[PDB]
């Protein structure tokens, strides 16, 4: 039979049958509870409402993410979540299909146990298989070498490979994703006189960053010509009227990822945390992590980020490696496409977690052998 | 509407592009003209060296 | 729609544009590695004449 | 048919049919496990990528020679490079061709009994034949007469030899040679800041050791000018960029030949075993030996050195001999030139050690008659 590629993901939940281009339901991963009274009476009000319909009944719900940071913080809610991925947005009962879940670096063991063991007991899968989102996005790129920086919206995690060996030492997971970005354009957007507070309107929030906000080439130019001609001030309507105008708030918001001490965060930015990966490894592969940087991921997909990691790489490393950026144009299904190509190869059948083998030995079995 | 905005924003997208690609190249011509006159100046070297060795 | 139309076949141009120069810069910059290799290769043959000659 | 004439050595091994003017093929005698864990699925990676595959993949190899010191210390490796050195460099099934293996002297008899049995039980080769790596040398000369001075790259021997008859009290074996060079120059490398530790950048050091470093004809005068004036500093590129630049440095490393104390060695240098193994010939063969000196092996390919070794021994012989100092262009190869063309030798070709002598008196024939 064909196995089930499902990718949990942190704000954007996509499945669909291994061995396909494209995801085939994706929708956000989000489940709100009504917090209203409710008087008409035989509406057919449910509990409820989880995946896309909870994004059109959104006024009256107060959404909340069951994924913060790649860690699963409310079980149940995951696995309503991960119910109606498999029965309505699929509708293939999971006791006839394997699965591939992913997960990202560096998370608590719990969380992976935990995730087997549900998958094992209460769905009932035949067998499945956990494995590190880094590698699914080099398999898409069809390399085998390269440096993989996932900016999600959970975490950002840089896994360095060279021919086939990944090399644990130089994982460098950094905590600033597309979250922390919607939350500071939430916060800065309030220096113009719009205030989003609700846990809805953060959905609003995200849709204007995702459809104005742009990465500066150079910064300082950037913010001295955008106080003093106009051109940058792009007008966005909301749900309801009252057209906003952006002005540098457009790349300020996702200026946060180079210079993570804009929301207070120590660490250095996305640029740097990819020269010191590749620094960590040894001195004979450091050209050929340069010459193939892989970006994926939802949060790179920002307008102009190509060449500003370039250019900022470009400063860092010596003059005479060259550094090539590749950014294909399906970066946000990059994992997916590559589980998929993954659960199709004849070599990875005989992987699987088999259920005998997690009836012998528990919901550990997943650090043991069969990653 | 929606196609238009698409539209808009691919274009803008591919002249910002192109913008980067015509300054790089020409910055790579330079960096290549540089060279070449270095080669230049140590072929001339030897080819006095040459000129004397032909009374070698 | 008159305008999508527009937008769409400048955004199209723009495409093939950015095409052409990332293909003569590939080629620009093949050409400098090609000269970089000279350099290489004649710098390498100075030194084994001068390696030779103060080795006799 | 056509004798195989390998060339075991340390460091390269060298082979190709008799009759040639240079080896068929020439690589590293280098066997080097993965040592990370490798996550691509079905990429073709072997468990040992042995000969000069694996100086490519060194960025993620533990490469360890399978030879330290003349003897072989890992039987299996050499069992390994063997094998690779005849199916797949040369493309010769052994069962079809002679092979004429070389030894330092005054070696283990193990070493020697292991190799003829490997060679007729696993090979299976049809008659093989050992013999000293200096004599070869001298063959290539064309001379028959002289004090050859083998500095490989594994240990350092002195064989003299007159009128064909070799003198067997007279062999001075020392066990400086390249390798104890590239770990004083690695060592030394650390005054400046370059840290190389990994088994990997060994061959990095040894590359800085071949490209640049010379033996000085005067050290005191070099050392003095090296501490005042700046035209000495040579800069090289590593293989990530990063340039170095090597001042004293240059002509300490091999400096070390003449003077073993460097390295803690107690005994005399290259220049004063010659002397020494001079003295203990006869006193009628002595002008021969002084007048025909012969270098070989790969570390003595310095540039300078062959004057400042005619200077020493100049120094320490007595004024009225002519001291002369073979050193011909082709010396790394030079015990293989030999090798050819004994093995091409219509005299030589009853000396083979068959097969069927081996089957009656056992491994115990190589020190027998068939030396
Ligand atoms: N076109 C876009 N432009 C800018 N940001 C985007 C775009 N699409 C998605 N994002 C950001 O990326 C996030 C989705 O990332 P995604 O790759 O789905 O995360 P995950 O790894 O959990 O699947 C969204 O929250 C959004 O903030
Ligand atoms: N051109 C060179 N200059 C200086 N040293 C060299 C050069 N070529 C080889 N060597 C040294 O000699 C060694 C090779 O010696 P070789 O004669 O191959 O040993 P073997 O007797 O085992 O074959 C290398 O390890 C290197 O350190
Ligand atoms: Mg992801
Ligand atoms: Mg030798």
């Amino acid at each position: 039979t064909t196995a089930l590629v499902c990718d949990n993901g942190s704000g954007l939940v996509k499945a669909g049958f291994a061995g396909d281009d494209a995801p085939r339901a994706v929708f956000p991963s989000i489940v709100g509870r009504p917090r209203h009274q409710g008087v008409m009476v035989g509406m057919g009000q449910k509990d409820s409402y989880v995946g896309d319909e909870a994004q059109s009944k959104r006024g009256i719900l107060t959404l909340k993410y069951p994924i913060e940071h790649g860690i699963i913080t409310n079980w149940d809610d995951m696995e309503k979540i991960w119910h109606h991925t498999f029965y309505n947005e699929l509708r293939v009962a999971p006791e006839e299909h394997p699965t591939l879940l992913t997960e990202a670096p560096l998370n608590p063991k719990a969380n992976r146990e935990k995730m087997t063991q549900i998958m094992f007991e209460t769905f009932n899968v035949p067998a499945m298989y956990v494995a590190i989102q880094a590698v699914l996005s080099l398999y898409a790129s069809g390399r085998t070498t390269g440096i993989v920086l996932d900016s999600g919206d959970g975490v950002t995690h840089n896994v360095p490979i060279y021919e086939g060996y990944a090399l644990p030492h130089a994982i460098m997971r950094l905590d600033l994703a597309g979250r922390d970005l919607t939350d500071y354009l939430m916060k800065i957007l309030t220096e113009r006189g719009y205030s989003f507070v609700t846990t809805a309107e953060r959905e609003i929030v995200r849709d204007i960053k995702e459809k104005l906000c742009y990465v500066a080439l150079d910064f300082e130019n950037e913010m001295a010509t955008a106080a003093s001609s106009s051109s940058l001030e792009k007008s966005y309507e909301l749900p309801d009227g009252q057209v906003i105008t952006i002005g540098n708030e457009r790349f300020r918001c996702p200026e946060t990822l180079f210079q993570p001490s804009f929301i207070g965060m120590e660490s250095a930015g996305i640029h740097e945390t990819t020269y010191n990966s590749i620094m960590k490894c040894d001195i004979d592969i450091r050209k050929d992590l340069y010459a193939n940087n892989v970006l994926s991921g939802g949060t790179t997909m920002y307008p102009g980020i190509a060449d500003r990691m370039q250019k900022e790489i470009t400063a860092l490393a010596p003059s005479t490696m060259k550094i090539k950026i590749i950014a294909p144009p399906e970066r946000k299904y990059s994992v997916w496409i590559g589980g998929s190509i993954l659960a199709s190869l004849s070599t990875f059948q005989q992987m699987w977690i088999s259920k005998q083998e997690y009836d012998e030995a528990g919901p550990s079995i997943v650090h043991r052998k069969c990653f | 509407s929606d196609k238009l905005k698409e539209a808009e924003t691919r274009a803008e997208f591919a002249e910002r592009s192109v913008t980067k690609l015509e300054k790089s190249i020409d910055d790579l011509e330079d960096e290549l003209y540089a060279q070449k006159l270095k080669y230049k100046a140590i072929s001339e070297e030897l080819d006095h060296a040459l000129n004397d060795m032909t009374s070698i």
